[PDB]
């Protein structure tokens, strides 16, 4: 009942001007069918067309909420409708797709990737798709994309279409107050009015009174996009939600739509596509042939003029004004990027980055949150990016605690060195993180504290020191092992501090950490980088086997024990395949690898570590057999 | 039936037994390396020798390492990094020269080349329409 | 006949097909990118006349 | 743009079911026909006979 008492509507009560056809009025409806103020004299009244639409036919059955509102309504009331009555959370991103109202066909490879991404960004970021509502042209391709989404994926893309109320077919079929109305995906080719798209989620059908005419929704959609962008995002760092401007083809009008978005405060970056044709192709040819923005020479200006006059069938002067508006758009060239075949995603993720307009630490943390290494590599880590001192180390810490191996590879490849980053306090903060996958490290710490001080259950706000991690390595290694943490040198520095605090061999501490908290991919990455790989692989094999036995003993989840045994077998296979490569290269240097004392692993031997890890395939190898024969 | 169950489990047991024996060769070798020289019937002399040595040390590392140098540590440290680099990149070569990768890589490219050639044909139809129009004009 | 067996084997045929779909995709790509010049020239020529 | 009479799609569903046309059943379900509103006691008996 709140929708009728807050949202208003307008209806055509005029003097019925015939113009061309005596039945066709200023609003276009039939002369006897009656029941802005200029020539329509429209009156305001509460709405009687809102509720739910049951899309009958057209494949999957999908229910879409709808409401008819006046074109002059304030956007804050509409946004309050969406957040409260429709139970829609504030999106992290707003998506504004425009194009030609006429129907068209694109390339199949172009269309399929266009669909597959427009789905995927609206999934990963939880975005809101803003279309033209009716099932024409670019919106029809969006609906085909959403049909493929329902056929292969599990999300509910919030894909609000804004259409004029006067152009939708079967207006009497959508008349009700909070009542589910069936709707036909049937669209008569004889009728000029077009059906709504079947695979949309919400509708903001806006009535200026007129019937069969456009222009009743552009101002309301723009003002609503401005009002949502004024709302602060939940990060509360000082930024609103960012907005993209998606263009597929389009006509003359999308040129001015692009101009309004670029010349706006805050600027809305504008993204097209190529291969569809018409206006999107002429932004394409303008952008590659542009030099220094507005500095366009004489040969390419008349090529642009003749292609405008041929594709759009305009006059000599009309092509000149569209070229002037094109040059006004080109002044802000840095906001426009073109999609030339050989997605929708890069389009959106770029507009997030320059709609935020913050520093590169903020962009890197955003891409780390979206788990997009390729986007960070192509944009944030481009040539010409300035970087604050100490921010790359913070992004390294954030990537390490949030299990992003591919962000760790990129940060190492972009200047971050592990020797200068790993400290004692940072490694403790890694060992006390709460993000990422689950682990059995807390049970191991609880058991070794109960064994050392027979207390019991650890407090919830317990900071696990590296001495406790050292004891855990002691219980898991077994035998007469002695970890570098529990030695008197490390306990003295721990007491005296909580490049002396830097680890001489940081990848060893990283391997032990990634093995302990059951992070296999980062353990495999940290095995390749750093030295003593055969020692590290055999130690990781014994650690994974001992944690698997410990998890089976404490009646934990059996899947944890199986995966830990799989990780132990993978590290053991890595040790055999390293032994094979050492034997193929140099037999003697393989033996010296097998026998030399490991000062970072309790003065042990790789041969001892393989026997302790009970790795049978390492000892039965021909090199170890002949080494044992030589020992015999 | 015992003959049958002995026969049909012979191969797995034989392989596991051979491999377990090869694993326990190390245990045998270290055990005999840690034993005294003198036999059990004469081990009382070596036992009083170890007793006398232990009281002498009181009154005043189980393994066989090699003990090399730092330049040696550097050479084995380099030696491992050849073995890392040769392994991963030969694994990349094996993956890239396998049949299933080659068929997939061929197939996605016959994808792109058919859609793109189709763009070549459909765009080409414009060019001979332009060439016929140009020949018509002149 | 050893050469015939090597040339008619599956693994040689798949490799020989694959390196040629390499060359034909880069070369056709040169055909498409160069072609874009020709219809730009044809549209310019039709514009002039 | 195809107009459909009321109750004719249900008759075509019955005809497709008795004439073992699985692919016509897929198309009719995909074109708005729901099985809950179509299956009755008398229709299922007509299928069984």
């Amino acid at each position: 009942s709140w929708i009728e008492r807050a949202f208003y509507k307008r209806e055509c009560v005029h003097i019925i001007p015939s113009t061309k056809d005596p039945h066709r009025c200023c609003c276009g409806r039939l002369i006897g069918q009656h029941v802005w103020s200029i020539s329509k004299h429209t009156q305001l009244s509460p709405t009687d067309a809102f509720g739910t639409i049951e899309f009958q036919g057209g494949g999957h059955s999908n229910k879409a909420m709808y409401v008819r509102v006046s074109f002059d309504t304030k956007p804050d009331l509409l946004l309050h409708l969406m957040t409260k009555e429709w139970q829609l959370e504030l999106p992290k991103l707003l998506i504004s797709v425009h194009g030609g109202l006429q129907n068209f066909e694109l390339q199949p490879k172009l269309k399929q990737v266009f669909g597959k991404g427009l789905i995927k960004a609206a999934m990963t970021t939880g975005a809101w798709i803003f279309t033209g509502g009716v099932n024409t042209g670019v919106i029809r391709h969006v609906g085909d994309a959403l049909k493929d989404h329902a056929s292969k994926s599990r999300g509910k893309i919030c894909t609000i279409g804004i259409a004029p109320w006067g152009i939708v077919e079967n207006q009497e079929d959508l008349i009700g107050r909070d009542v589910v109305r069936p709707y036909q995906t049937m669209s008569n080719p004889m009728s000029k009015l077009t059906v709504l798209n079947s695979m949309h989620s919400h509708f903001i059908l806006a009535d200026n009174g007129t019937t069969g005419k456009y222009g009743a929704e552009v101002k309301l959609r723009r003002q609503l996009e401005k009002h949502i962008s004024l709302q602060k995002i939940n990060t509360r760092i000082g930024q609103g939600v960012p907005v993209v401007a998606l263009i597929v083809e389009g006509g003359p009008n999308v040129i001015s739509i692009v101009l309004e978005y670029l010349r706006d405060t805050p600027p809305v970056p504008v993204v097209v596509c190529d291969g569809s044709g018409r206006a999107s192709d002429i932004l394409a040819f303008g952008h590659k042939y542009s030099e220094e923005g507005g500095l366009i020479n004489e040969s390419l200006r008349d090529q642009l003029l003749v292609t405008i006059q041929k594709t759009f069938t305009y006059t000599r002067t009309q092509a000149q004004h569209l070229f002037i508006i094109l040059m006004e758009c080109m002044k802000k060239k840095e906001l426009i990027t073109v999609f030339r075949m050989g997605d929708i995603d890069l389009a959106i993720l770029t507009a997030l980055l320059k709609g935020a307009n913050a520093s590169a630490p903020d962009q890197l943390s955003l891409a780390l949150a979206w788990n997009r290494v390729d986007i960070a590599r192509s944009q944030i880590f481009i040539y010409g990016q300035q970087w604050p001192v100490g921010s790359l180390e913070q992004a390294m810490l954030d990537a390490l605690v949030l299990d992003r191996v591919d962000f760790v590879k990129l940060l190492i490849e972009n200047g971050v060195s592990m020797h200068r980053f790993l400290t004692i306090s940072r490694l403790e903060e890694l060992y006390n993180t709460r993000h990422g996958p689950s682990n059995t490290l807390y049970h191991l710490v609880r058991d070794v504290k109960k064994r050392e001080y027979p207390k019991g259950n650890l407090p919830p706000d317990y900071r696990i020191s590296l001495i406790d991690i050292g004891l855990v390595i002691e219980y898991l290694m077994g035998g007469a092992y002695r970890c570098n943490y529990t030695r008197k040198r490390f306990r003295t520095l721990y007491h005296n501090l909580f490049e002396i605090n830097h680890f001489p061999f940081p990848f060893h501490e990283l391997m032990v950490w990634a093995v302990l908290m059951k992070r296999q991919k980062m353990a495999l990455f940290f095995w390749q980088h750093g030295e003593e790989a055969m020692a590290k692989a055999l130690v990781a094999c014994k650690l994974c086997k001992a944690m698997a036995h410990e998890a089976s003993e404490n009646d934990m989840v059996d899947d944890i024990s199986q995966e830990l045994n799989h990780n132990s077998r993978d590290f053991g296979q890595l040790a055999v395949e390293l032994l094979d490569q050492s034997y193929k290269q140099d037999e003697q240097l393989a033996m010296k690898l097998l026998t030399y004392e490991l000062k970072n692993w309790s003065n042990a031997t790789c041969l001892q570590l393989a026997v302790a890890a009970k790795h049978r395939d390492f000892i039965a190898h021909t090199c170890s057999q002949m080494l044992l024969t030589d020992m015999w | 039936l015992l003959i049958a169950v002995f026969n049909n489990t012979f191969f797995e047991v034989k392989s596991i037994s051979n491999q377990v024996w090869k694993f326990q060769r190390y245990q045998l070798i270290m055990t005999f390396h840690e034993r005294p020289v003198l036999p059990p019937p004469l081990i009382i002399f070596s036992h009083m020798t170890m007793i006398f040595q232990h009281l002498c040390c009181r009154w005043r590392d189980y393994g066989l390492k090699l003990f090399i140098t730092d330049d040696e540590l550097k050479k084995v440290h380099d030696f491992e990094e050849q073995c890392i680099e040769e392994y991963f990149r030969e694994k990349d070569d094996r993956f890239n020269s396998s049949n299933d990768e080659r068929i997939r890589v061929t197939s996605e490219r016959v994808e792109n080349m058919s859609m793109r050639l189709e763009e070549v044909n459909e765009r080409e139809h414009s060019m001979k329409a332009s060439l016929q129009t140009v020949d018509i004009r002149l």
